[PDB]
């Protein structure tokens, strides 16, 4: 049954999923970010190096 | 008789026994059902088409209540 073998063995993946989470939102925020969306929009000039998200 | 000395050691007459279940009363229930019973971990017997037979951690979840 799901109940109780599962049901605890998923918790357990979200308390890891948090934990992961929480130390790229606190520990280093910057890792995944992108500077050239931290300069308001230009219609009128291109950026040389363009680049989506990952 | 022949069972009550090997087990007893003496005949225990039906006067005594009755004095015995004179005193029980549903506090007496109580207390001593939750003595052997309550949270305790069973022993479990099953033959024949048993699927529907519940997992052991199931039936050991059985023995409490969260309400209480
Ligand atoms: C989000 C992310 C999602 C993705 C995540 C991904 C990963 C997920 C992985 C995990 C997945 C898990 C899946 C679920 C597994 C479920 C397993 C299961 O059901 O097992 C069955 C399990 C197996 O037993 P069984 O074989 O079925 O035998 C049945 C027997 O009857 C057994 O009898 P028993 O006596 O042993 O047990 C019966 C009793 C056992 O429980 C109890 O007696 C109490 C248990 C502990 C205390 C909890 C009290 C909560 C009270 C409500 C909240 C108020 C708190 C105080 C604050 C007051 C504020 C004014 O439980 C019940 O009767 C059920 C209801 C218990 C609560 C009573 C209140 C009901 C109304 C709820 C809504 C209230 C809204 C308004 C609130 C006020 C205004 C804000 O038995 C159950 O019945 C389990 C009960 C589980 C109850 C869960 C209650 C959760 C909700 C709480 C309230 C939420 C709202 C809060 C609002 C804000 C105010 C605080
Ligand atoms: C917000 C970030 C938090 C980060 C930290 C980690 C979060 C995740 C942690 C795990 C959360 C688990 C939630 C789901 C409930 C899991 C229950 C569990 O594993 O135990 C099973 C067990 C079922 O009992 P059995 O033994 O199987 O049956 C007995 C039958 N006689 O569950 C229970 O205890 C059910 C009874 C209810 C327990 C309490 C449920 C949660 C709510 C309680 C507090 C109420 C106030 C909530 C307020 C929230 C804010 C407004």
């Amino acid at each position: 049954p799901f109940h109780p073998y599962y049901t605890i063995k998923d918790i357990l993946g979200l308390v890891l999923l948090l934990f992961i989470l929480t130390t790229l939102t606190l520990l280093s925020p910057n890792l995944l970010n992108d500077p050239d969306n931290y300069i308001p929009a230009d219609p009128l000039n291109t950026p040389p190096h363009i680049k989506p998200e990952w | 008789i022949g069972r009550s000395l090997l087990t007893y050691g003496r005949r225990i007459p039906l006067a005594e026994w009755e004095s015995r279940i004179a005193e029980v009363d549903a506090s007496v229930v109580r207390e001593i059902c939750s003595k052997y019973i309550y949270d305790q971990c069973p022993a479990v017997a099953g033959y024949g088409p048993i699927e529907q037979l519940p997992d052991y951690n199931r039936i050991r979840s059985g023995m409490f209540w969260l309400r209480f």
